[PDB]
RNA sequence: CCAUGAGUGU
RNA sequence: CCAUGAGUGU
RNA sequence: UGUGAUGAAACACUCAUGGUCUGAAGACUCCC
RNA sequence: GGGAGUCUUGUGAUGAAACACUCAUGGUCUGAAGA
């Protein structure tokens, strides 16, 4: 029976007693070492491991790690693992000092030197898979677009009280945000609207007349042109801004339908990625209950009913789903329950590779809902 | 399937069944996908039992890379129907968990050990 | 401003300018700090303020930690590295001749935890997640102290398990524990009791508890010795 | 002795028993009437009033309002004035029907549809003037101002968050917001970084090096065109705000100095507006004592105070001046009193007209300090 | 659904769809909603949905205020009028026989205030400070209720004031007492003891003192006649 | 000067002077000018004197504005150098309260009644 | 920060 | 929402 | 309908109004 | 330690909790009935 190890010292094979047997010293190269660490983690042994289990011939070998058992059993060995063993421990006990024996540095101090740009160089390049995740731009664009979000509201709500000054009545009478900051934006004084540059925007007969007269007959201040264009900024920024959020949306669209496809066909892009943002990513989505998902966001009334024992929220940010806030409110938890629910499973199929099922998933959902607004 | 990590003879299959059954009268089980999860998210479950023909195979995926992490043991069983009806339902389950195993400890402890031989170990 | 020894290897603390006084450790890479720490010269040696509000162990240290088992040449396995204050900490301490293994297992911090190790030789950084040592079992050795300050429910099993892992027979485990990251709803207090016996009925010997209060809150760190 | 009225409905002439002893209708035309109440004011007799006052001949004569009182003496008679009057309250009781009496209109139906719109017009010049005060604009433009101070740095810690999937060391290697954008706005990936290039900005020799080698052997993320010019949208917004801000700065310095120079000359133009925006306005804050001008901002903290008997904030707002945010935390509070002190003399010089007095104010101010700090 | 008569002149309750009872007025204006509410008509007759979270009229009615002296044709001053919530609702009682005076200082609500007001003959728009009666004494007469809610310190002291003025002699005044706005130090109690003390170290005779709470915080209503 | 109201006589000055001495024996009074609005703005003082000699205006120009909103009646004095030493200070003021008369209820009460007679009322 | 009245965004 | 580690703006 | 029934507090903003510290000391120098 | 003066100070001495954001990690509902 051989105990084999594994370490960046190469690879060694020990008895039950912990005396070294035979070994293999691997060559002292950051390239071939850092790979080869990498590639141990799917379960593929060292070069250095192949030619040891072939210098000695053991009926019964056992590893350290249960992800190489089955590699060394193709390749034609009787293999099992013990995972903290006492061998495994008497080999480290003795780190310091047998990279020297095994001929791996001729002393201490550049074994060291050395095991520190191994480290550096094997981190540098796990940092790289992570960053090169497709579903870390899907996050930070759609978080993006909340801050976006926000900045149309704050911008749109400062610039109505702003240019009410001038010409307090528009406010009252443009409801859509991006409609007032096109008005401030194009005409800039009251007195320069006009029939047909508002025919342009989509502005019914009967409207333009309304604005018109407003402008006539408002009791707002006479300003200058300093003033005005002062406003005029923040309504270009406010039109820049839904320019850059719908060119986002887009962009999030063809993001999210590739690495997230289930999730995209239940509740759209912005909303799938959304959950991935609370989540932190996609394999994390997949790893939780629906009882999670129905709640992500929410947290302040989570644990606000968790403290305390109250009642806990129906929905986090699932809420946005249009089934959800257009129903009355007896009917929300269920659609909710059943979003999160499938949501889930969605996310499931999406993270551990399957292929777009999001259709019947779909049906299911509206089924369910279908019944649950006969009541 | 490709969720299923390892081999599962029917004899081991059976005596997991029994395990669960013995788990509901005397002890506390988890029934269901979303609270075998919890289960396992919580560390309050000692062995996890999945079904081998759920039918979007992903639906319990997640499992075996959960209960690893938290090192809880897991085993599967052939037939979602059967589990389920073993669970005290009438309807089928992909998965299910014993927390408390109560009249069948010894039972469990020695499909938590088969499990480990038949996976590496020693 | 005076700097002299403490009870503890390479740590001091100073007089000040006022009459406050402060730890600090000595600088292994003069002239350049980790945080934002103050630098401190006397009798033309450079030394890095401590701040305790920042590092568990400093903040340890003020409320009586008994005896430091990091020192000179000491060799530490060290869970949660994060973006590197602490661990800065230890380096100084532990010197050129000792080693810092640090497990951290989230990449948006190991970027800035990277920029603390190349400058230091002492340091060996790992992305890797501590809940496996086997995937880090191939770059460690065994270690006299595991510094575990892992925010994670089950970070009692976790330090545990690298423990029977890579810490030396009769070797020491300074424990964080986290009460709010274990159980928001639990009292920390109860917490800190059910922890430390799951130390006890692995083998380990709670030597001392500490309660880091002031410096942090719903936080406690216990050092015991390894069987 | 005549106790004179003054209404809507005209001038009215009683004894002291409450008989109308002669009255003089006035005309039913809503501009004549809305000019003479505003008039009436600033202490203005209406017309209807001088020929009354002539038709009866009274020595003792009594008015309603007390800034009457000199405009009637100054036209040759003995006057006085009763609040809350006997008579005037014997007037407004038969003020329905005195109105037929005395022939302003026919009958009550149509007195009510004139003083109906004699208010709405009445209030409409009211809302006018109100909105013609120069503070407004002033206060507006800070408000947007802090807003887009609020969103670049939301954009740029958003910017940076995103970027660094590609070039993570970027983050670190440029502190300031806007170099950071204006490298990501012409660039994009960072294969695309030439020492040409970056010379066309400004960075200095060491410092392109340092940049460029960074981009070499960065352990980013390789990622498409599509991608980058996601984030090249946020980046560009970024630099707009920031040329958006310098322009309203210029802008509210303009307004500043006109509204209030010598509030302007202690704190500067933003700081200044700042404290307009918070007490509602200059005249507001001219009728506020220091105490409340050195703690405006910080109610939170100062309510929290006043309500347990605990250490009340040292400055609100008034933290932004260079002398108190840069000095040690014992100096701090002696700094905020004085300025505190010299900004209510300020806005109230600037509220109750005119004079530039901002050069001695800034100088007692920096003798203050100058002693403060030598201790 | 079903509309009643309730104690009180042109104020009605509804039974609902599902069972429920809010109060609501006779729609001076029908079509037209000032605020949200629910315009419901019931025999071919509109009513607007008087909601208590908003109006503290309606609050003080449904924390059961004894007899309203707000009715058909009746002239109210209205002090602190707003943007005409409840203004626009005395408009609706009153009907267009008598006559409310709104009185409000703040230009930016005053705005809003024109609109419910150009639409109702009831109501008199006055931008102007209560606390010069003065500058309004030109337009308006004497008047049966002083309906009283203004955020001031002083606000009772205003009230008083404008009573002398324009209240007749056995009118009703409405005092709206906001505990939090005459000083958020003090107990919200204590203040209301204070102030209607004040009502009759005058000559007001308190009929009725309501709190008005679910509805409003910290906020109470005196009902008492002038003498 | 122009935030001056209306005329005062020296004889009504003086017995203003006195009464705020009075005051600071057997009542309770304000000095200075921001201590006088906070006075005011707070409904406390019963009577307000200022200064006809402040050396910027404006300095007190508020107060008229301010007492009319809370109808709280003031008067002037010529010196404020004198308003300040009768104050109990041996520097001037520029505008000071009366928030509890005292052992002055009398003179205050005739001073409140002679403003109200030069400047119109009845 | 507390209170009142009026609104906005996902 | 609570806690820990890292940072930003006026 | 355990591939989830039943119950059950989603999140982010803006404007207007009022409540908005303390109150006489501190620093120097000269004679025995 | 006793005595004496000078400078600044109610046009404010002395004392005394300014505000707004971002990232990372963990703590993340119920569990068999329903028409
Ligand atoms: N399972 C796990 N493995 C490795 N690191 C983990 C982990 N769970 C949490 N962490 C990390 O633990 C860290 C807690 S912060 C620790 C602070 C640091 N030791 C210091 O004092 O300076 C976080 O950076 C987090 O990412
Ligand atoms: N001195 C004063 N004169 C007139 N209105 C005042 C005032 N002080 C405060 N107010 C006004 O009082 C109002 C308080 S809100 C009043 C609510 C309204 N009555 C309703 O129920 O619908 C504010 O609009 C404020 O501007």
């Amino acid at each position: 029976k051989i105990y084999l190890i594994e370490h960046v010292i190469g690879a060694v094979a020990y008895d039950e007693n912990g005396n070294i047997v035979d070994y293999i010293t691997n060559p002292r190269d950051l390239g071939k070492i850092t790979e080869e660490l990498l590639n141990n983690e799917k379960g593929i042994p060292f070069s250095a491991t192949v030619e040891l289990l072939k210098k000695v011939n053991p009926q019964e070998v056992v590893v350290e790690n249960e992800a190489e058992v089955p590699k060394l059993q193709a390749l034609g060995y009787r293999v099992s693992y013990e995972p903290y063993s006492k061998v495994s421990r008497i080999f480290r006990e003795s780190l310091p000092k047998v990279a020297i024996d095994i001929k791996f540095a001729s002393n201490e101090e550049d074994y060291y030197n050395f095991l520190h740009e191994l480290s550096l160089e094997y981190t540098r390049r796990k940092l790289r898979s992570a960053a090169q995740k497709r579903d870390l731009l899907a996050i930070q664009a759609v978080r993006a677009m909340d801050d976006i979000d926000k900045t149309i509201n704050l911008f749109s709500e400062r610039l109505r009280e702003w240019y009410s000054i001038h010409f307090p009545e528009l406010d009252k009478l443009i409801e859509d945000h991006e409609e007032y900051a096109t008005i401030v934006s194009r005409f800039g004084d009251r007195g320069f609207l006009t029939i047909d540059s508002l025919k342009e925007l989509g502005f019914n007969e009967q409207r333009i007349n309304r604005i018109l007269d407003a402008a006539k007959k408002s009791i707002g201040a006479d300003i200058s042109e300093d003033d005005l264009s002062a406003m005029r900024m923040i309504a270009n920024t406010i039109l820049d801004l839904y320019n850059i959020r719908r060119n986002l949306n887009n962009y999030l669209e063809g993001v999210m339908k590739e690495v997230a496809p289930n999730v995209t066909a239940l509740v759209g892009p912005a909303l799938g990625a959304r959950l991935l943002s609370i989540a932190g990513s996609l394999d994390e989505l997949a790893k939780m209950p629906a009882s999670t998902i129905q709640v992500l966001g929410a947290e302040k009334a989570l644990f606000r009913a968790l403290r305390s024992g109250g009642r806990p929220p129906k929905h986090g940010i699932i809420f946005q789903y249009p089934a959800i806030h257009t129903s009355p409110r007896w009917q929300r938890g269920k659609i909710a329950r059943a979003l999160a629910a499938k949501l889930a499973i969605a996310a499931r199929v999406d993270a551990f590779s399957g292929r777009f099922i999001g259709d019947q998933l779909n049906e299911q959902l509206k089924k369910r809902i279908d019944e649950i607004k006969e009541k | 399937a490709s969720y299923v990590k390892f081999e599962v003879p029917q004899d081991l299959a059976d005596k997991v069944l029994e395990a669960v059954r013995k788990a509901k009268e005397s002890g506390k089980i988890k029934k269901g996908t979303n609270e075998t999860t919890k289960a396992v998210e919580r560390g309050q479950a000692k062995l996890v039992i999945i079904a081998e023909d759920v039918q979007p195979e992903e639906i319990v995926a997640h499992l075996p890379l959960l209960c690893d992490e938290k090192k809880i043991p897991y085993v599967y069983v052939s037939s979602k129907k059967a589990l389920g009806e073993a669970c005290g339902l009438q309807v089928a389950t992909a998965s299910a968990a014993i927390l408390e195993p109560g009249e069948a400890k010894d039972l469990v402890d020695e499909i938590i050990k088969r499990v480990n031989e038949i996976k590496g170990k020693t | 401003i005076t700097v002299k020894q403490t009870n503890m290897e390479n740590i001091y603390e100073c007089e000040f300018n006022d009459g406050s006084f402060r730890l600090c450790t000595r600088n292994l890479v003069p002239n350049f700090n980790v945080y934002g720490e103050r630098l401190i010269k006397y009798e033309g040696v450079e030394y890095r303020e401590w701040n305790a509000f920042r590092s568990k162990l400093a903040g340890a240290i003020l409320k009586g930690l008994k005896t430091n088992p990091i020192r000179k040449g000491t060799k530490v396995l060290y869970l949660g590295a994060a973006s590197g204050t602490t661990i800065s900490h230890v380096s100084d301490i532990i010197e050129l001749n000792g080693k810092a293994y640090g497990v951290e297992f989230s990449p948006r911090v190991v970027r800035e935890l990277l920029l603390v190790a190349q400058r230091r030789p002492n340091i060996f950084p790992l992305l890797a997640d501590a809940r496996f040592p086997q995937s880090y079992k191939s770059v460690v050795e065994n270690v006299d102290v595991l510094y575990v300050d892992i925010a994670q429910p089950d970070q009692t099993d976790i330090a545990i398990y690298n423990a029977k892992f890579f810490l030396k027979v009769n070797g020491d485990m300074l424990l964080v524990i986290k009460a709010r990251s274990i159980d928001v709803t639990k009292d920390p207090k109860e917490i800190y009791k059910t922890e430390v016996e799951k130390l006890e009925n692995s083998n380990f010997e709670t030597i001392q508890i500490i309660n880091l209060d002031p410096y942090d809150k719903d936080h406690a760190i216990v050092l015991s010795k390894y069987k």
